[PDB]
């Protein structure tokens, strides 16, 4: 196809630092992927982020009770809607499913959320200071996170590989042994 | 519990007359509203049990989206979107086994206009039973994320890539996936 | 609990 | 399956007295609903009187205020001393906090505050036309607001309710009613007898 | 400000009507609300930004129109008697629950089987009493406006060719000639009330004016009496020293 394509966007940001006590509310209009006009609940007013903003920016805040509707919208948006689906996006806890195969000591930590997790690897008893690659956070898309911790580190006698896990899902550190 | 974002992300785009309604909460979709069926769709169906939407409103709300992208496209000398081609990756989301079952994930990353052609290939073939997909996902950027799954059954004589068409490729980009 | 969109406002014309 | 349910009919309240209008509400398949009062003033148009969109909050404006109590269901409207502006119709109303803008109504209730007669001097005197002597009306006027002012239960006999003027030159209010008929036996006399007044009323003799 | 138009309109079963409406508060949405003969208000029609968003279960009879998002119309195809309302519009900045919405003052229609049930007020002024001038040092003025249909009549007294409002005190709503006939013309009555020496110069004038709305150039008249069209009928008195 030829034809050259326009893309228009509206993000309704809620911005939440300890919960609900802290809350940064953002109204962004978007041309393709440049922002023109923008509420931000810090300045209280519609604002253009470029010229292409501008006519918005001053007829909006001109309309009738748009300044008292925006100026309320962290509570009657934003805080609303976290309340609304707290119980199982804010307090979501799925732990995570823990597995350690061989390579040149692979902690596969799968399924879990949210995403703040630490891993970290423990030879014999101390914890391993080098040869620690980590694959990253990667986000399934379906409310699950999964990362690949491995260690390179050579297999000495008997020697016990533990992979400790510790996530907001669980009370105390899981350890995984090899 | 302590810091999150939660982002009611819409587009349309033309001219196409494609538009898309979803939310977004620390970068996971809680829910979309498809445009067609004017329903409510969960990312996970158990959200749907603990919490309500009205879909009408994101159609209206998509209606105003097309009708300012209209003369927003005016306010721009009808300047078009410049396409941005996407990086793709392949993966599973859990340690491949034989004969243990599985997903295959195909994650379309960085991309612009919200428009894919996304096909699973088995052994070089194409493959539909069993696939999932989900709604175009914002990034902090303003261009999309997508995620296509296929479940299946590890083997070794069995070879998988993800076609990916995007107007910004030259060509279609093959990511490819063996044991 | 019914989540509340955030109304998409009519460009200035 | 929404319902507003507010006091019925007409509130007759002097001024200076506390006021309670009750509104309840049934919204079964609302989540969180808001509640408004609209006021119409006699001769506008309708207006917000207040609103709570916070389940529980309490809105004010004019004096009045009311509390959007989810526990009880209830958005009551309370005024402590209401003034002769405050005659209007009230109308609670109910939204969908989470949908379109729908309101759904209450029946509405027509506040009516009785200024009072400082010096009543309660009198009925026939009038008659500039055009025709021979047509007349009643007219009771100057009677203290505690008077009640009976419709008429003849169809042939015109009895308008009770009405209060203000002269703002003189600052001096009155109460009237007008009665009248095209019965031959009907006289002004005889007009209210269907209305407890004063028993200190003059009835001047023609 | 949310204007509306016509302020009052009456018709025949089975004519189109059409009402217009305007709002300049720069809102996004706006509605249509019936107020039905008992003072019930409903939802009809709500509009965003052009689109109808809402419609309460409205009669296909109604067709409302929006080519702005300031304005919106509402076109009835062929009314019926339920459709004698008052139809009230209003506007709110957009579409959430939580706005206010800013009325307009109304659109008053009376739809009748027969146009011949139409007819303009009488009227006549009563001349203050004697007795309540030597009692009162005060003199009350009563207008009577009767034998109108339908009630849509607005009542002003003028004073030497000047509208008052103090003094005055008008009938909130008419009077029913016949209770028990649905289609009873209505009488109306107003007070003026003024100092006794001020009636009492006859250089002072005294009118009481009742502003009908009734049909228009428009309409066809078969009856031999006058089309009761809309119009103004006064009736005045003159101060009397004795
Ligand atoms: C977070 O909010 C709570 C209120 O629930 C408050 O007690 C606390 O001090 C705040 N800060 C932190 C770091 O928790
Ligand atoms: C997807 O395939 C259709 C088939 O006609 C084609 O028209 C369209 O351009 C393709 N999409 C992309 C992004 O290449």
């Amino acid at each position: 196809d030829t034809r050259p394509r326009f893309l228009e966007q509206v993000k309704h940001e809620c911005h939440f630092f300890n919960g609900t006590e802290r809350v940064r509310f953002l109204d962004r209009y978007f041309y393709h992927q440049e922002e023109y006009v923008r509420f931000d609940s810090d300045v209280g007013e519609y604002r253009a982020v470029t010229e292409l903003g501008r006519p918005d920016a001053e007829y909006w805040n001109s309309q009738k009770d748009l300044l008292e509707q925006k100026r309320a919208a962290v509570d009657t948006y934003c805080r609303h809607n976290y309340g609304v689906g707290e119980s199982f996006t804010v307090q979501r806890r799925v732990y995570p499913e823990v597995t350690v195969y061989p390579a040149k000591l692979v902690c596969s930590v799968n399924g879990f959320y949210p995403g703040s997790i630490e891993v970290r690897w423990f030879r014999n008893g101390q914890e391993e200071k080098t040869g620690v690659v980590s694959t990253g956070l990667i986000q399934n898309g379906d409310w699950t996170f999964q990362t690949l911790v491995m260690l390179e580190t050579v297999p000495r006698s008997g020697e016990v590989y533990t992979c400790q896990v510790e996530h907001p899902s669980l009370t105390s550190p899981l350890t995984v042994e090899w | 519990k302590e810091e999150h974002v939660i982002i009611q992300a819409e587009f349309y785009l033309n001219p196409d007359q494609s538009g898309e309604f979803m939310f977004d909460f620390d970068g996971d979709e809680i829910f979309h509203v498809d445009m067609a069926k004017k329903e409510t769709v969960w990312r996970l169906e158990e959200f749907g049990r603990f919490a309500s939407f009205e879909a009408q409103g994101a159609l209206a709300n998509i209606a105003v989206d097309k009708a300012n992208l209209e003369i927003m496209t005016k306010r721009s000398n009808y300047t078009p979107i410049t396409n941005v081609p996407p990086e793709v990756t392949v993966l599973t989301n859990s340690p491949v086994e034989l004969r243990e079952p599985n997903v295959l994930i195909c994650f379309i990353d960085k991309f612009t206009p919200p428009v894919v052609n996304v096909t699973w290939l088995r052994n070089g073939k194409p493959v539909t039973t069993g696939v999932s997909e989900t709604v175009f996902l914002p990034r902090e950027d303003h261009l999309f994320r997508k995620f296509h799954y296929l479940p299946f059954l590890p083997s070794t004589e069995d070879v998988y890539d993800c076609r990916v068409e995007h107007w910004g490729l030259d060509e279609p980009l093959l990511k490819h996936w063996e044991f | 609990g019914g989540y509340r969109a955030r109304p998409a406002k009519a460009a200035a014309t | 399956g929404d319902s507003v349910t507010q006091t019925e009919g007409q509130v007759t309240v002097s001024e200076s007295k506390s006021l309670i209008i009750n509104c309840t509400y049934s919204a079964t398949s609302i989540a969180y609903p808001n509640l408004f009062w609209y006021v119409r003033y006699p001769g506008e148009g309708l207006q917000l009187l207040l609103k709570v969109i916070t389940a529980g909050q309490k809105g004010s404006s004019r004096g009045f205020e009311a509390t959007y109590n989810k526990e009880t269901t209830s958005f009551h409207l309370q005024k402590a001393s209401v003034q002769e502006s405050d005659s209007a119709v009230y109308y609670c109303a109910l939204s969908d906090s989470g949908s379109f803008n729908k309101l759904t109504f209450g029946a509405g209730t027509r506040l009516a505050v009785c200024p009072y007669i400082q010096n009543p001097d309660p009198a009925v005197y026939q009038l008659r036309d500039s055009k025709s002597s021979d047509k007349s009306v009643c007219l009771f006027t100057d009677f203290d607001s505690q008077t009640n002012v009976s419709q008429s239960k003849d169809s042939d006999v015109y009895i308008t309710d009770k009405c209060v003027l203000d002269m703002r030159s003189m600052d001096f209010k009155s109460n009237s009613a007008v009665a009248w008929s095209n019965k031959s036996d009907f006289a002004c006399a005889n007009a209210f007898n269907n209305s407890i007044i004063p028993e200190d009323t003059f009835f001047p003799s023609p | 400000a949310v204007f509306q138009t016509p302020n009052y309109h009456v018709t025949q079963v089975g004519n189109e009507v059409s009402f217009n409406c305007k709002q300049t508060l720069g809102h996004d949405t706006m509605y249509w609300y019936k107020q039905d003969s008992k003072k019930l208000l409903k939802i009809m029609f709500s509009y965003n930004n052009k689109q109808l968003i809402v419609n309460e279960t409205v009669p296909r009879r109604f067709s409302p129109q929006s080519s702005d998002k300031a304005h919106l119309n509402l076109r009835i195809k062929s009314v019926e008697p339920e459709d004698s309302a008052v139809y009230l519009c209003a506007s709110s900045l957009d579409w959430g629950g939580q706005n206010t919405l800013y009325f307009g003052a109304g659109t008053r229609l009376s739809v009748l089987e027969d146009l011949n049930k139409v007819f303009p007020p009488e009227v006549a002024v009563f001349e203050p009493s004697e007795a309540e001038i030597s009692h009162t040092q005060k003199a009350t003025l009563v207008c009577l406006a009767t034998g109108f249909f339908p009630d849509h009549v607005e009542l002003s007294w003028w004073v030497n060719g000047k509208e008052v409002h103090s003094g005055v005190c008008t009938d909130p709503q008419p009077l029913k000639e016949q209770p028990a006939l649905n289609d009873s013309r209505y009488a109306l009555s107003s007070r003026l009330r003024v100092s006794a020496t001020f009636w009492q110069n006859p250089r002072n004038h005294f009118r009481c004016q009742v502003q009908f709305y009734g049909l228009s150039e428009n309409d066809e008249w078969t009856q031999d009496r006058a089309k009761p069209v809309t119009q103004i009928v006064s009736a005045e008195a003159w101060g009397r020293a004795d």
